[PDB]
C-alpha cells in the first residue's frame, strides 16, 4: 500500500501547482495512505499466526509477533504525527504556513515509514546495510527540508556526517562477520554463533548506538534536536529510536545464546554513563528542546537496561515502555506546538531572537500557562509527571517493569543507578512545572492583550470561537487521559504483552 | 600453484583505510586469536588420547 | 620488491602535510588508484574496472565539480618522518601467524563445462535470487533523485 | 558470644579453601601504568601535531583544549591508575577475594596519590574529600557486585533449582540453611536462635 | 593497471618537488625491501615483540605448547 | 600506532575533507569484502560489494547536495 | 487458533483474484469510494482553509480514488489470501480448489500449470513470493508464476471426501501428469 | 543547618552546578570533536574487559 | 560575538592618537577633537579613518559633521562592532 501510492503522490505532487492549499490537501492524502496501510497490515498480520516467525522474500526478511507489534506501533505514531501537518495546529497563518510550504514533506515521511517498518525485519546482512540506509537517508533529507533556514541545513550536515560514520561502523562489522564465516543470512550465522567473534556483533551495535544517540555519542543528538524546527524535531528524535531499539533487541536476543559476560560489561558501561549524562546534563539548560533531548537520552537509557537483561520479563517491559514513551513524546510535542500562541509581544532586553521555525525555544516561555489555558497546562503537567514516574501514570509502570527485568537478571548496580538518575532528573522536570504554575496567584491580576492569539480579528463577537483547532486539541485530550487513566486497563494491557513472543514458545 | 592469501597492501597500509572498529580488534586484541588457537592446539591433544 | 608499498608511503606523507582542499581531493584519487591497481592484479579484475567506472567516473569528478564552488583561500619535517617510520613498523592487520606465513593451493575441476564470467553469475543471482535487493536499491536511487532536488532547488 | 547484626550483602561466588590462585599485582599493575602511559602520552603528541595543522581556526583549538591534558595529569593518571591496580590486587590476596572494603581502600588511596599530583593548587582537605568521595563510588560498585551478579543472580539461581518455582511446603523442614533467593514456609528453630540470638522473647523472655 | 603507467611520473615529481623528503621515504622503503630480501630478522622481531606484550599467541609460545604436549604424550607411553 | 588515533592528523581541516575520509573508510570495507568473496570463491560476497559501491555512491551525492545548499546559504543574499 | 484446511501455501495471483467472495468485492467497493469520502469527512472535521466547509478540488477527488482503488484491492487481496493459507474460513474455497485440481489431474494436466521457467527459477520464484502478503501493506509482491512449491501433498486430491463422488472423476497416477517433478526426470536426473 | 545541609540541598546544588558546568561545554557543534569520541569509543572493544573500572576512574578524573 | 568593551576601545584609541600630532598627550573620554587636539578638517579625517582601520567600523556621512568629542567615537564602536562572517571551514569542523 505504501509503495503503490507513494509513487502516485510523487508523480501527482509536481503535476499540480505549488499552492499551500493543494499541498495541505496532498498532505491529507498522506494520512489516508498511512491509515490504509494499518488496516491492510492488521488484516493480514496476527499475533497468533506470527508466533513462530514467517520468512519472507527468500529469507531476506523474517517477521514474528515481536517485530510485528512495533510495525503497528510505528504506523500509529505516524498517523498522529501527520495530523500535525495535515491539520492546523495553531490556526494563525504566520506560524502554520511553515508546514505547508514544502510539498515533499509528506513524501519524505512515507519514504521513512517504509524504511522504519522494514528495519526490525532484516534477516540478512546484505539487506540490513541497505534498509538502514533507506531509513538513515530519509532522516538527513527530512532535517534539511527547510533549506531557507540556516540552522536546519546545518543540522542535516552535522546529522549526515555522524550518521555516515555510524553506517560505516555497521557496514564494517557485517563485513567482518562475513569474512569469518563466509555466510550472509542471520539464520545461517546462528548455526555458527559459537565460533564467530562475538564482539563483531558488538561493533555492529556500536553503529546502532550512535544513531539513537547513546553516550558517549550523545553530543550530536542534543545539538541537532535543539536546532531543527519543532515540527521536525518531533519526528527525528522519536522515530529512529522506535525502529532501532527493536533491531537492537533482536540482535541482543541472538547474542544471549552464548551469554558472553564480557559483552554485558561493555554495554553496561555505556548504560551507566548514559544515565549520568542524561540526568546531570539537563540540570543547567535554558532551552526546552535541549531539555527534552536530554529526557530522550535518559529514557533511551532506561529502555536499554531492559534490552540488555533480555529475559521473558524484558519483552513485557520493553513492549510496554516503547508504546507509552511514544505517546507521551507525541503528547508533549503536540502541546509545545500549540502553546506558541500565548507568547508576549514587545512594544529591549537581551535582544532574544525567536524565529518562526521554533516559536517556543526557552523554558521560561511557558510562563502563566496555568492562567492562559489551565486545561492545557494540566495536560502538560500530566505528561511531565509521567516522565517523572508519578503513579499510577503510564510512566510509573514503565520504570516498574524495567526494574523487574533489570533486577531479575542481576543488574543490581544499574537498577540502583537508574533510580538515582530518576531522582536527579526530577529536578529538571519540576522546573517545567514550576514555570507553568508557581507564579499563578502573583499574576492573577494582570492586564495583557499582548498575546499572539490576540492578533486574530473578532469575527462576530457573539458566536463562540474556540482558540484552538478541533483535531489537534482532540489528540492532546485523547493522549492526556490515556496516561492518567491507564490504571483501569493496565492488567488487561499487560496481558497483551504476555502474548508477544520472540522465540519463547515453551 | 601455491600462493598466499593476505589482504591487499592498500588495505593494511593506508594511513586511513586501515582504521575501523573491527580492524583494530584484529590487529591489537587477542580475544579473537585466543579462542581460535584452542582449535589448533586440540589437533595435537586429540591424537594420543 | 613490492613497489606497491612505496606508493602508499608517499600517500601516507602528503596526507599529513595536506593544507588546502586541492590536496585532500588528490588524496582521494591517490587512494583509489592503489586500490584499482592492486585489484587488477591479485584478487578481482572485474571490480578493478567497476571501481574506475563508478568511483572516478561518477563521484570524483563530482567532488572537483562542487569544490570549485566552495572556496579557494590560502612540527616540521623530522616529526612527520618519525611518525611514518614508527607507523610503518607493524603492517600485519591480522595476527594469525600460521594463516599469514603458510601458502595454499586449490585443485581445479572440469565439471563446470558452462564457463561464464563472474558478472554473469552476479546477474544470474542479483536479478533472480536476490531481486528484492535490486528493487530496494532502485527505490533508494529514486529517493535520492527526489531528495537531491528538494535540498538544492530554492524554489 | 558476638553481636547479632543484620547482613545486607548480595551473594557472591565463594572460592573455598585451596582455590583462589593469587594474581601477581606487580606485573598486573605494570601493564596498566605502561599501557595508560602510552595512550595519554601518544595522544598528547598527536594532538600537538593537530595544533600546527591549523591554529587560526577557533574550532580545532577549542576542542583540543577539552582533551588538553596538563603536564602533571600525564603523570598523575598513570600513577593513579597504576597504583589503583597494585593496591586493588594487593588487598585482594590478603582478603582471598575482592570486596567493597578492599576496593574502597584502594580507590581512595589511588585517588589521593593521583590527586596530590594534578590538584596541588587546592587545599589538601578538598583533595582528601574527593579521594574519599571517589572511594565510595567504587565501594558501592563492588558492594553491588560490579556490573552484574552473574551466576548469583536470581535468574541463574532459578534455573539451577535455587528459586521458588514449585511453590512452598511446610512439612519439609530443611536442616541446612536455605539459599539466598530461596523462600520457605517454616524454618528450624535453631536457625532463628543462631541469627536472632536467645533473649528478648526468643525461647526465653 | 593505471598506477603502473602513473608510477614513473609521480616518482619523478616526488624527488623534484621535495628532494630531501624523497630521499628518506624512498630510502626507508628500500631498507625494508632489502630487509625482507636478506632475512635480516628485524621486522619479524619487531612483530614478535608486539605479539608478546599484547597477549597474542606468539610463534614461540605455540612451539613451547607443542613441547609440553609432546613431552606429556611420550611419558604416557612409558 | 593507531591506538593513538593517528588518522585524525591525516584528515584535512574542511567539511569537504571529512566527506573524503568517510568514503575512504567505506572503500576499505569493500576491498575487504572483495578479498573475502574471491578467496572463498563466493559470488554472494561480490554481490555485497556491488551493493556497497552503489549505496556508498548515493550517500556521496546526498552529502554534497547538503553541503552545496549549506554553502549557498552563506552567499544567498542575492540583492542584485 | 482458528485453523482450517491449507489450500495453497503460495496462492497464485490469478487464483486469488478468482476466489474473491462477493463480500470481497464489496470491500474493494468501499475502499475505492471510501478514500474520496475520507477526504470529504476530513473537511467536515476541520476545513483546510477558513472556518467553513469547502469541498476539496475535483482534481484531488480523482487522485484519492486512485489511492483508494489500489488501496482497496489489497484489503480484498489479503482477505482472499487468508482463505488459502488456512487462517480464514475456506469451506467454500476447498470445494472449488479440489474440483479444479481433480479436473486438472483427470485431464492429464498439471494442477499448477505449464511454466516458462526452468526448474531452478520455479524454485527461486517460490521463495520470493511465498508469504509476501504479510508485507503487502508495506510494498506489493505477487506470485505470478506457475511453480510447484505450494507445500501440499497431491495425494490429498485422490481420496474422495463427502459430496464429491458425483463428479465422476478418474485420476491417473502421479507419474503420468505433465509438468510435475515426479514425471519429468525420466532420462537425465539433472534435466527436466 | 550544618552537615545535613552539606549532605543535602545546599551541598548537592554545588555538586550539580559543578558537573553541569563541565557538561554544557561538551555540547557544541564541531565535526572534529564528535569524530574523536567516536574513534575513542573503539578502544572499549580493544581493551580486555577487566579494565572497565580503570576507565571509569579516569573518566571521573577528567571531570575535574 | 562582539568582544569589544568600552575600556578596550578607550585603551587602544590613545595609541592611534599618540601616533598623530596632538596638542596634549592627555586624551580621555572628555577630551575633544577639534578643540583639545587642534585638528582641522584634513587633520581630523586621518585620525577618524585610522580608527576605522583598527576598530574595523565604518563611519557614515550623517555623523561626519556631528563628531565633536573622542568619547563619542569610543562609545560608537561598541554599538557598531560585528565579527566578519567566517567561511564554512572556520565555523564548523
Ligand atoms: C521497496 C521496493 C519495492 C519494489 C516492488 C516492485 C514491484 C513488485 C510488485 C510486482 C511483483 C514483481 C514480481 C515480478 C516477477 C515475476 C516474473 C515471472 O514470474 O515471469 C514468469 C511469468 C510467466 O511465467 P508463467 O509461470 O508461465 O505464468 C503464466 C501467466 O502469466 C500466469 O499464470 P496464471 O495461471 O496465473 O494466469 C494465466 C492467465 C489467467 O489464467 C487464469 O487462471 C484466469 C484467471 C481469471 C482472471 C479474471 C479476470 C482478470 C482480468 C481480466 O493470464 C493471466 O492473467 C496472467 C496473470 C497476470 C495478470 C496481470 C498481473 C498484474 C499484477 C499486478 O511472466 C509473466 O508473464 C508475468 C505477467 C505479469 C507481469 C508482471 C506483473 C508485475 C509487474
Ligand atoms: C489510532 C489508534 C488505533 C489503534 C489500533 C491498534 C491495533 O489495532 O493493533 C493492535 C495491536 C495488537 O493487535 P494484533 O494482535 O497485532 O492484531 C489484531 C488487531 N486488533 O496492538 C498494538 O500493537 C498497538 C500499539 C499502539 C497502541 C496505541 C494505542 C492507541 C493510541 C491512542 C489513539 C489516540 C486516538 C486519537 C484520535 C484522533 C482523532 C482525530
Ligand atoms: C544523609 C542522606 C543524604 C543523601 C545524599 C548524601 C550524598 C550527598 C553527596 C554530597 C557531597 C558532595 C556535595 C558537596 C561538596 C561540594 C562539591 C563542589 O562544590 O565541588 C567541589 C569541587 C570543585 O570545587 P569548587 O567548584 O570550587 O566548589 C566549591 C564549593 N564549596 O568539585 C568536585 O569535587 C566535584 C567532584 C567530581 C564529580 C564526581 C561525580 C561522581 C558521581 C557523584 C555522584 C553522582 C551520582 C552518580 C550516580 C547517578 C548518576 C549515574
Ligand atoms: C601521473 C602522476 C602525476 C603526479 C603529479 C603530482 C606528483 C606529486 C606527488 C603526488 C602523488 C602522491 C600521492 C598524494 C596525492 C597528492 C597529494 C599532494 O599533496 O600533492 C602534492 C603536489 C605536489 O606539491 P608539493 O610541493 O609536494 O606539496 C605542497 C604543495 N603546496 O601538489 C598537488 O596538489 C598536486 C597537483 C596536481 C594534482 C593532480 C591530481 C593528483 C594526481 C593524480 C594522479 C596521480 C595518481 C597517484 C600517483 C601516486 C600514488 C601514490
Ligand atoms: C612495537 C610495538 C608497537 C605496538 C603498537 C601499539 C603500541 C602500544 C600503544 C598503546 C597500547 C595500549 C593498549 C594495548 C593493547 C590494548 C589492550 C590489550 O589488548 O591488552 C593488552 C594489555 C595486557 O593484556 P593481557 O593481560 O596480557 O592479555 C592476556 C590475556 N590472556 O592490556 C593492558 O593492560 C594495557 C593497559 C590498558 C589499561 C590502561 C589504559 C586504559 C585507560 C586509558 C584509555 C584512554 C581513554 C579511552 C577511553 C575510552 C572511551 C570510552
Ligand atoms: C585525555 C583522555 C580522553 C578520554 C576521553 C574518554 C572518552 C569518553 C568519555 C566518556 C564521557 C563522554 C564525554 C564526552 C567526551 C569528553 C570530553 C573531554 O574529555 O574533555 C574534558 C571535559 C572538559 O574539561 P574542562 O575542565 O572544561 O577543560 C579543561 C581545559 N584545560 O571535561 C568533561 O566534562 C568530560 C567528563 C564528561 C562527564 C563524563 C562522566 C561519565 C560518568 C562518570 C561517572 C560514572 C557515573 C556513575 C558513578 C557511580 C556508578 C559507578
Ligand atoms: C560520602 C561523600 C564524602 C564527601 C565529603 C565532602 C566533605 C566536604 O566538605 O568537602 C569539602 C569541600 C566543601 O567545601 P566547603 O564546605 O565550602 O569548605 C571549605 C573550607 N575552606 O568540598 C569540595 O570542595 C571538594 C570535595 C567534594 C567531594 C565531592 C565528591 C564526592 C563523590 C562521591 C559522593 C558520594
Ligand atoms: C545498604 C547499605 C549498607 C550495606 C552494607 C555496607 O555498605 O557494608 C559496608 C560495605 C561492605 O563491606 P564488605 O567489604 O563487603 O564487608 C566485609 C565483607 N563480608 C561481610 C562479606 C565478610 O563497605 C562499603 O564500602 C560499601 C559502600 C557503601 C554502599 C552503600 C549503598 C547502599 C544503597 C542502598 C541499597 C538498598
Ligand atoms: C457514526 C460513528 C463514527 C463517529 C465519528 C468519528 C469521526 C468524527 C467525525 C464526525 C464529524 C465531525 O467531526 O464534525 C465536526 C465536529 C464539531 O467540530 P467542533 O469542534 O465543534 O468545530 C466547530 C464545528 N461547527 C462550526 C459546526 C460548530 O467535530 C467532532 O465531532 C469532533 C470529534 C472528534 C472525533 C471523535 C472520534 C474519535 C475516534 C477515536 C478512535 C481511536
Ligand atoms: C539515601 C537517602 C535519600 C534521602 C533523599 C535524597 C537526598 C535529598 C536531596 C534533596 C535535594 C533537593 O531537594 O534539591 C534542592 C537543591 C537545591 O535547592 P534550591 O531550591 O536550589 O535551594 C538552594 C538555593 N541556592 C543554592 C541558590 C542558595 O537542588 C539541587 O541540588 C538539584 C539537584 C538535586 C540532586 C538530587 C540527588 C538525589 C540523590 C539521592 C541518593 C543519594
Ligand atoms: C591611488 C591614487 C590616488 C590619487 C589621488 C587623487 C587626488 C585627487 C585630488 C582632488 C583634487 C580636486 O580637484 C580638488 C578637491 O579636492 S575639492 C576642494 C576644493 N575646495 C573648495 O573649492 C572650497 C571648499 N574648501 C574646503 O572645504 C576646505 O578647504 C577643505 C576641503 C580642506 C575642508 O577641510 P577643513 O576646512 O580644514
Amino acid at each position: 500500500m505504501l509503495f503503490t501510492s507513494l509513487l502516485l503522490i510523487i508523480v501527482y505532487g509536481s503535476l499540480v501547482n505549488k499552492s499551500h492549499l493543494l499541498t495541505k490537501l496532498i498532505n491529507r492524502l498522506g494520512l489516508i495512505i498511512i491509515i490504509y496501510t494499518l488496516l491492510i497490515h492488521l488484516n493480514i498480520n496476527t499475533l497468533e499466526n506470527l508466533s513462530i516467525g514467517i520468512n519472507m522474500f527468500n529469507n531476506l526478511l523474517l517477521i514474528n509477533s515481536f517485530n510485528n507489534t512495533i510495525i503497528e506501533l510505528i504506523l500509529i505514531i505516524c498517523i498522529l504525527y501527520v495530523l500535525l501537518i495535515s491539520f492546523n495546529i495553531t490556526g494563525l497563518s504566520i506560524i502554520d504556513n511553515l508546514n505547508y510550504s514544502k510539498r515533499t514533506f509528506i513524501v519524505i515521511v512515507l519514504f521513512n515509514i517504509i524504511g522504519l517498518t522494514l528495519l526490525p525485519l532484516v534477516n540478512d546482512i546484505m539487506i540490513l546495510f541497505i534498509i538502514i540506509e533507506l531509513q538513515s537517508y530519509s532522516l538527513y533529507l527530512l532535517t534539511a527540508i527547510f533549506n531557507e533556514s540556516h540552522n536546519s541545513t546545518k543540522s542535516a550536515l552535522y546529522y549526515f556526517i555522524v550518521g555516515s560514520i555510524a553506517s560505516f561502523i555497521i557496514l564494517d562489522a557485517t563485513v567482518s562477520i562475513y569474512d569469518d564465516l563466509g555466510l550472509t543470512n542471520i539464520q545461517y550465522i546462528l548455526m555458527y554463533i559459537d565460533k564467530l567473534e562475538i564482539f563483531d556483533l558488538l561493533c555492529l551495535l556500536f553503529g546502532l548506538f550512535i544513531k539513537i544517540g547513546l553516550a558517549p555519542f550523545y553530543s550530536y543528538s542534543i545539538t541537532i534536536y535543539s536546532l531543527s524546527p519543532t515540527i521536525i524535531t518531533n519526528y527525528i528524535s522519536l522515530m529512529p529510536k522506535l525502529s532501532i531499539l527493536t533491531l537492537i533487541y533482536i540482535i541482543m536476543h541472538y547474542i544471549n545464546i552464548v551469554n558472553n559476560t564480557d559483552l554485558n560489561y561493555v554495554i553496561s558501561f555505556l548504560i551507566l554513563i548514559s544515565m549520568f549524562i542524561g540526568s546531570f546534563g539537563g540540570l543547567n539548560v535554558i532551552r526546552i528542546k535541549t531539555l527534552l533531548a536530554y529526557s530522550s537520552l535518559l529514557n533511551v537509557s532506561y529502555m536499554l537496561l531492559a534490552i540488555l537483561s533480555n529475559s521473558n520479563e524484558s519483552i513485557i517491559a520493553y513492549i510496554y515502555y516503547i508504546i507509552q514513551y511514544s505517546l507521551t513524546h507525541i503528547n508533549i510535542f503536540s502541546i509545545i506546538l500549540v502553546i506558541s500562541i500565548y507568547l508576549p509581544i514587545m512594544n529591549n532586553m537581551l535582544n532574544v531572537m525567536i524565529t518562526k521555525y521554533s516559536p517556543i525555544e526557552y523554558i521560561n516561555q511557558l510562563k502563566n500557562l496555568f492562567i492562559n489555558n489551565i486545561f492545557i497546562a494540566i495536560a502538560l503537567c500530566i505528561s511531565i509527571f509521567s516522565l517523572i514516574g508519578i503513579p499510577p501514570l503510564t510512566g510509573f509502570y514503565g520504570k516498574y517493569l524495567v526494574l523487574i527485568s533489570g533486577l531479575n537478571n542481576g543488574y543490581v548496580l544499574l537498577s540502583i543507578v537508574l533510580i538515582i538518575a530518576s531522582s536527579i532528573s526530577t529536578v529538571y522536570y519540576a522546573t517545567i512545572l514550576k514555570v507553568l504554575s508557581f507564579d499563578t496567584l502573583s499574576f492573577k491580576d494582570i492586564i495583557s492583550n499582548n498575546l499572539i492569539i490576540n492578533t486574530s480579528p473578532e469575527n462576530n463577537n457573539n458566536e463562540i470561537k474556540p482558540e484552538i483547532s478541533n483535531v489537534i486539541s482532540y489528540v492532546i485530550s485523547s493522549l492526556t487521559l490515556i496516561i492518567l487513566l491507564i490504571i483501569i486497563q493496565y492488567e488487561n494491557i499487560v496481558k497483551g504483552a504476555y502474548l508477544v513472543l520472540l522465540y519463547n514458545w515453551v | 600453484p601455491y600462493s598466499n592469501t593476505r589482504r591487499p597492501w592498500v588495505l593494511r597500509r593506508h594511513i586511513i583505510m586501515k582504521n575501523s572498529p573491527t580492524k583494530w580488534a584484529r590487529k591489537y586484541s587477542s580475544r579473537r586469536d585466543e579462542r581460535e588457537q584452542e582449535i589448533k592446539d586440540d589437533y595435537i591433544r586429540g591424537m594420543g588420547e | 620488491m613490492n613497489l606497491e608499498i612505496l606508493d602508499l608511503s608517499i600517500l601516507g606523507f602528503y596526507s599529513l602535510i595536506s593544507s588546502n582542499s586541492f590536496e585532500s581531493i588528490a588524496i582521494l584519487v591517490a587512494t583509489i588508484m592503489p586500490v584499482i591497481t592492486e585489484l587488477w592484479y591479485n584478487y578481482s579484475q572485474l571490480f578493478a574496472l567497476l571501481y574506475t567506472l563508478i568511483y572516478v567516473g561518477a563521484v570524483v569528478i563530482l567532488f572537483v565539480f562542487i569544490l570549485s564552488v566552495i572556496n579557494e583561500k590560502e612540527s616540521g619535517l623530522f616529526i612527520l618522518i618519525l611518525v611514518l617510520l614508527l607507523d610503518d613498523l607493524d603492517d600485519n592487520e591480522s595476527n594469525d601467524n600460521d594463516y599469514n606465513n603458510v601458502y595454499i593451493t586449490d585443485y581445479a575441476d572440469w565439471f563446470n563445462n558452462y564457463n561464464e564470467s563472474d558478472l554473469s553469475v552476479i546477474g544470474n543471482l542479483l536479478f533472480t535470487e536476490y531481486a528484492l535487493l535490486l528493487l530496494i536499491i532502485s527505490f533508494i536511487l529514486l529517493m535520492s533523485i527526489i531528495g537531491l532536488i528538494l535540498i538544492v532547488k530554492k524554489d | 558470644e558476638q553481636f547479632h547484626l543484620p547482613q545486607p550483602f548480595w551473594p557472591t561466588t565463594k572460592t573455598k579453601e585451596g582455590e583462589y590462585v593469587p594474581k601477581d599485582s606487580i606485573r598486573e599493575a605494570s601493564k596498566v601504568f605502561i599501557g595508560s602511559g602510552v595512550l595519554l602520552g601518544g595522544m598528547h603528541f598527536r594532538r600537538l601535531m593537530q595544533y600546527k595543522k591549523g591554529s587560526a581556526r577557533p574550532g580545532l583549538a577549542k576542542y583540543l583544549n577539552l582533551f588538553s591534558l596538563s603536564k602533571s595529569q600525564l603523570i598523575g593518571f598513570p600513577v593513579a591508575l597504576g597504583a589503583f591496580s597494585f593496591l586493588s590486587h594487593s588487598f585482594a590476596n590478603l582478603q582471598e577475594g575482592q570486596t567493597a572494603t578492599g576496593e574502597f581502600a584502594a580507590s581512595s588511596i589511588a585517588s589521593l596519590i593521583g590527586l596530590s599530583i594534578f590538584r596541588t593548587k587546592k587545599p589538601l582537605s578538598s583533595n582528601v574529600a574527593i579521594a574519599v568521595g571517589m572511594g565510595s563510588l567504587f565501594g558501592f560498585l563492588t558492594w553491588a557486585g560490579n556490573f552484574n551478579l552473574g551466576d548469583n543472580s536470581y535468574r541463574a539461581a532459578l534455573e539451577a533449582g535455587n528459586g521458588n518455582e514449585g511453590g512452598f511446603d511446610n512439612k519439609v523442614i530443611k536442616t541446612e540453611r536455605q539459599g539466598f533467593w530461596e523462600g520457605v514456609y517454616r524454618r528450624p528453630l535453631s536457625q532463628t536462635v543462631e541469627d536472632l540470638g536467645e533473649g528478648r522473647g526468643i525461647i526465653t523472655q | 593497471p593505471y598506477l603502473v603507467a602513473f608510477r614513473p611520473a609521480v616518482l619523478v615529481f616526488f624527488f623534484i618537488r621535495q628532494p630531501i623528503g624523497a630521499g628518506l621515504l624512498a630510502g626507508g622503503f628500500l631498507f625494508w625491501q632489502a630487509d625482507r630480501h636478506f632475512n635480516f630478522g628485524i621486522r619479524d622481531n619487531i612483530h614478535n615483540f608486539k605479539q608478546t606484550i599484547l597477549g597474542f599467541p606468539t610463534q614461540a609460545s605455540k612451539w613451547e605448547t607443542f613441547k609440553q604436549v609432546d613431552a606429556q604424550k611420550r611419558a604416557q607411553l612409558v | 600506532m593507531d591506538l593513538i588515533l593517528l588518522m585524525l592528523v591525516a584528515v584535512g581541516l574542511n567539511i569537504i575533507d571529512i566527506y573524503i575520509m568517510i568514503e575512504i573508510l567505506i572503500m576499505g570495507c569493500t576491498v575487504n569484502t572483495i578479498y573475502s568473496a574471491s578467496l572463498d570463491n563466493d559470488m554472494i560476497g561480490l554481490i555485497y560489494s556491488l551493493i556497497q559501491i552503489i549505496i556508498a555512491g548515493v550517500e556521496s551525492a546526498i552529502g554534497l547536495s547538503i553541503l552545496v545548499n549549506y554553502n549557498r546559504i552563506r552567499n544567498s543574499e542575492e540583492i542584485e | 487458533m482458528e485453523t482450517y484446511e491449507l489450500i495453497d501455501s503460495d496462492p497464485k495471483f490469478s487464483r486469488v483474484v478468482r476466489y474473491f467472495r462477493p463480500s470481497d468485492y464489496l470491500t474493494w467497493a468501499l475502499g475505492t469510494i471510501g478514500a474520496p469520502g475520507l477526504m470529504v469527512l476530513f473537511e467536515k472535521i476541520e476545513p483546510a482553509k477558513g472556518n467553513t466547509f469547502k469541498m476539496p478540488p475535483p482534481s484531488i477527488m480523482r487522485i484519492a480514488t486512485t489511492i483508494g482503488f489500489f488501496g482497496g484491492f489489497y484489503y480484498a487481496y489479503t482477505s482472499s489470501t487468508k482463505r488459502f493459507w488456512g487462517y480464514s474460513e475456506n469451506a467454500k474455497e476447498v470445494a472449488k480448489d479440489r474440483y479444479e485440481v481433480k479436473k486438472a489431474l483427470s485431464e492429464k494436466k498439471s494442477p499448477y500449470g505449464s511454466s516458462l521457467l526452468n526448474p531452478y527459477q520455479q524454485d527461486m520464484s517460490a521463495r520470493n513470493s511465498t508469504n509476501s502478503q504479510l508485507l503487502l501493506a508495506i510494498f506489493p509482491w505477487f506470485n505470478v508464476a506457475n511453480h510447484q512449491s505450494h507445500g501440499i501433498d497431491l495425494r490429498k486430491y485422490y481420496e474422495v471426501r463427502d459430496g464429491e463422488e458425483n463428479w465422476n472423476f478418474t485420476l491417473p497416477p502421479l507419474d503420468q501428469v505433465k509438468d510435475l517433478d515426479v514425471a519429468q526426470y525420466k532420462e537425465y536426473s539433472n534435466y527436466p | 543547618r550544618g552537615i545535613l545541609q552539606l549532605f543535602g540541598p545546599l551541598g548537592l546544588w554545588k555538586l550539580s552546578t559543578f558537573i553541569s558546568s563541565k557538561l554544557n561545554k561538551l555540547v557544541f557543534l564541531n565535526i572534529g570533536f564528535i569524530l574523536e569520541i567516536i574513534v575513542l569509543s573503539w578502544l572499549l572493544i580493544v581493551f580486555k574487559v577487566s579494565l572497565l573500572k580503570y576507565i571509569l576512574l579516569l573518566i571521573i578524573f577528567i571531570i575535574l | 560575538a562582539s568582544t569589544l568593551t568600552k575600556e578596550d576601545v578607550l585603551t587602544r584609541s590613545v595609541s592611534v592618537l599618540r601616533g598623530f600630532e596632538v596638542k596634549t598627550k592627555d586624551i580621555d573620554l572628555q577630551t575633544t577633537f577639534v578643540q583639545d587636539l587642534g585638528m582641522d578638517s584634513l587633520d581630523l579625517n586621518d585620525a577618524l579613518v585610522a580608527l576605522e582601520e583598527e576598530f574595523d567600523v565604518v563611519f557614515d556621512d550623517k555623523t561626519a559633521n556631528e563628531i565633536k568629542t573622542v568619547g563619542e567615537v569610543v562609545d560608537f564602536v561598541l554599538a557598531n562592532y560585528l565579527p566578519t562572517e567566517q567561511s564554512i571551514n572556520h565555523t564548523i569542523r
